[PDB]
């Protein structure tokens, strides 16, 4: 209801690169089983993850399990319930490109979404058929959670 | 009954099925009989031939336009939604007649455009190209390589290409032959097995070795992680643990220490591995690369292993007496190890007073191969490091004259001399004066001529014409190269040089080579000689 | 785990790729491997060449784990009716045995025959 995009990822790689800022961290990760990667920017300090974890990440439109489509300011005080209860890491953010492979003749097979957390980015690389959702500057959920 | 015809005729198949049954509503039927409204225009395109015959060109150029304009509109007009129904369907006239006469280009580039769909079609072209004498000649496509009998065949026929090539083909048809070998790394493990299976004999077996190292070097730098399939292939399989620590390293592509002491471990011992397991091309170029490197310390305690391992990988000898050797010896792998370890010390020390100091011993050095080929890749990445022209003592001829002691003392490694000092001919050095960039590159010419003076020539004198012909370098150092080349030579002359030094010399500034020789007479002796060779000159 | 075929065919089955693809150890775990012994026959040519294909990649100790459940797929594979999966097999199927690949690859194939005739004589005249 609302969900554009449900995948339980595992991580493969930290940062591996090295470490270009000490709070936030980028997580290379493959999916469980859609064969997708997911390159992620997480606040190390408020979230730690480490290598080898695992969790459920599920972009949805609205945290409204209703789908009642807010504006995105921030109401601290609406006692509506959320999605975000089940969750434990919600990061708000837009998607601002989503580039593919294609060809002037047929359709996309491989899409990448990219989507900026206000500066943390996050690109899901996978197949058209998952990442049909996803649709140009828009506003969109992050809701990770992470699971043994 | 209709008589109503223009030139439908030919069309009258078709027709005559809709004529005799034709009933109901034959508008269409009639305006199909007649949709041929133009004149008799399939013999008067075989009369554009009989005006062609007063035109500039009566040959069969006309005919292969005519079938180049036929093929362009079956590409264009490729029926590719019922492709796989229209090849499964009838096949038997129409494919069979088509690969008889018109195989040059259509069904090549018909299995070039879906090669999904069309299995009855593909098929029965592959199997007609099967059915073409010379192979599979067709089918020169790197994803229509996906039939194990057609891609078989077109593997047999690269490699006799090559086989009969030589070490010139060897430059010029090995990415054409390995773009096929590395497109599908299932294709990979045929061609290794092959390889192997055919290098099992040492009645030429050589340079099927030779030509899977390279192949494995191009599915090195293509990305393939193809080192467990090259030790998958060997016999260094056999003793497992040895294997599989060279697979982990090969995978990783560097030099653990641990690793080579797990390795030096099972070496020295009284029970050594079968030593084609170290002479693999690759581990060896990782061994130059962690050791003669001019940073990439390596840390005082191991070293002697590091250096031991080389030594018996480029020293020793056995006798295979029927799969089991008899008769080794590491007699002459001290020296190698102390050879080996010197150039460490000198490529370590990086003081250059001492490099011209102990020269004498560096030139003891290199008298041995391992040695030669270390010191050549630690001046490939030592001169070729950017802004190093700044140290000057006859142009710093130094590590040149280390080029001409390599070239000196072996042959085999001339490719890659060449290709070091090409690589730094065409490399324009900034921050340099003009003048000192063209002495520089009078300096390189001179190693040129040094290389041309020990046999290794057709390659060097092939790069001066490309280099005047194609992407032309400056004309003063083709000038010089000619001078200072003719100013050593003398008849008999080979006609393959003769053959490749005439156009360089004769077109494009004759008149520069002749200023003040006079004792000995320039280039109109070679032009004489040249003359008294060929048939005139032709 | 369950659906295990579509599973393989979803990690794998990118046609568009021809060799093993990396992480291809960490793909192939007994209990995976088990799971496909009973669906081999069901998943695509082209993804079970991959699996053969990274079958080879695993390390040593893996392999000397569970040969048999790998010596099962290779007699499986080795039944198909396809030119690539049977010549694969034909070559990996001493591979968890001994260590070393198949070089015996003469009977059963006139290709096998054809090529090395023709370069046993080629390689005979080109000294």
């Amino acid at each position: 209801a609302g969900i554009l995009f449900e995948d339980i990822f595992d991580v493969k790689d930290i940062d591996p690169e090295g470490k270009k800022f000490d709070r936030v961290s980028r997580l290379h990760c493959e999916s469980e089983s859609f064969k997708m990667d997911l390159i992620l920017d997480v606040n190390i300090q408020i979230y730690p993850v480490d290598l080898g974890d695992k969790f459920r990440l599920v972009i949805a439109s609205t945290l409204y399990e209703d789908g009642t489509l807010d504006d995105g300011e921030y109401n601290p005080t609406d006692d509506r319930p959320s999605r975000a209860d089940q969750f434990e890491y919600v990061m708000y953010g837009k998607v601002y490109r989503i580039e593919g492979d294609e060809t002037s003749t047929e359709a996309a097979t491989r899409l990448s979404a990219y989507v900026s957390y206000g500066g943390l980015l996050m690109r899901l690389q996978g197949d058209a058929n998952n990442l049909h959702g996803f649709e140009v500057d828009s506003r969109v959920y992050l809701l990770m959670k992470k699971l043994a | 009954x209709x008589x109503x015809x223009x030139x439908x005729x030919x069309x009258x198949x078709x027709x005559x099925x809709x004529x005799x049954x034709x009933x109901x509503x034959x508008x269409x039927x009639x305006x199909x009989x007649x949709x041929x409204x133009x004149x008799x225009x399939q013999t008067v395109n075989l009369l554009a031939e009989w005006l062609i015959q007063t035109g500039v060109e009566p040959v069969q150029v006309q005919e292969t336009v005519e079938n180049h304009l036929k093929s362009l509109l079956i590409k264009h007009f490729d029926p590719r939604k019922a492709d796989s129904i229209f090849t499964e369907e009838g096949e038997t006239p129409a494919w069979l007649e088509q690969m008889i006469a018109h195989t040059t280009w259509r069904d090549l580039f018909y299995k070039l455009a879906e090669a999904h769909p069309d299995c009855l079609m593909l098929n029965f072209t592959v199997k007609l190209i099967s059915d073409a004498g010379y192979q599979g000649e067709i089918t020169s496509v790197s994803t229509a390589c996906q039939q194990l009998e057609v891609f078989s065949r077109v593997l047999r026929t690269s490699l006799a290409t090559i086989l009969d090539g030589g070490e010139e083909n060897l430059e010029k048809n090995l990415p054409e032959f390995a773009k096929m070998v590395c497109h599908g790394e299932h294709t990979y493990l045929f061609a290794q097995a092959m390889m192997s299976v055919l290098a099992q004999e040492e009645q030429g077996g050589s340079a099927v070795r030779r030509i899977a190292q390279e192949v494995q070097r191009f599915a090195q730098e293509k990305g393939h992680d193809a080192s467990q399939i090259t030790l998958a292939l060997g016999t260094a399989a056999s003793y497992p643990r040895a294997c599989q620590a060279l697979g982990a390293m090969l995978s990783k592509g560097a030099l653990n220490p641990a690793d080579i002491t797990v390795l030096f471990k099972m070496f020295t011992s009284m029970d050594p591995p079968p030593v084609e397991l170290i002479r693999v091309p690759a581990f060896l170029d990782l061994f130059m690369q962690s050791l003669f490197k001019p940073g990439a310390r390596i840390n005082q305690d191991h070293k002697h292993k590091y250096i031991h391992i080389l030594a018996y990988a480029a020293s020793v000898v056995e006798t295979w007496k029927k799969n089991k050797r008899v008769s080794i010896n590491k007699d002459e792998l001290k020296s190698t190890s102390k050879a080996v370890e010197t150039v460490h010390n000198l490529c370590c020390n990086e003081n250059a007073s001492e490099l011209v100091a102990e020269l004498s011993t560096l030139y003891q050095c290199i008298r041995f191969p391992v040695v030669a080929m270390g010191v050549l890749k630690w001046v490939d990445w030592t001169v070729s490091e950017p802004r190093y022209f700044q140290l000057q003592t006859d142009h710093t001829p130094v590590h040149l004259a280390l080029l001409d002691e390599i070239s000196t003392c072996h042959q085999l490694l001339h490719p890659q001399v060449l290709q070091l000092l090409v690589k730094l001919f065409e490399t324009e050095h900034s921050q340099l004066d003009v003048m000192e960039q063209l002495e520089l590159k009078k300096t390189l010419l001179d190693r040129m001529v040094h290389l041309l003076s020990r046999g290794y020539v057709l390659p060097v004198v092939s790069y001066i014409r490309k280099c005047l012909e194609k992407l032309d370098t400056d004309i003063s150092l083709i000038r010089y190269f000619v001078t200072e080349v003719l100013d050593v030579i003398a008849p008999p002359y080979t006609s393959d040089f003769v053959q490749l030094f005439l156009p360089i010399l004769e077109n494009d500034s004759i008149a520069g080579t002749i200023k003040t020789e006079g004792e000995h007479d320039p280039v109109t002796e070679f032009i004489a000689h040249c003359k008294s060779n060929f048939i005139m000159v032709n | 785990e369950s659906d295990t075929g579509l599973w393989l065919h979803n990690k794998l089955g990118a046609t568009d790729e021809l060799w093993a693809p990396p992480s291809i150890a960490s793909l192939l775990t007994a209990a995976v491997i088990d799971n496909i012994r009973l669906c081999f026959h069901g998943l695509s040519s082209a993804v079970k060449l991959k699996l053969l294909l990274g079958t080879l990649h695993l390390p040593r100790r893996t392999v000397d784990e569970m040969k048999g459940a790998l010596m099962e797929i290779i007699q499986l594979a080795s039944l198909d009716s396809d030119p690539w999966v049977l010549m694969v097999a034909d070559i990996l199927k001493s591979f968890p045995d001994t260590g070393s690949l198949n070089l015996e690859l003469e009977e059963q194939n006139p290709n096998v025959q054809d090529i090395l005739g023709e370069l046993r004589e080629k390689v005979g005249e080109c000294e």
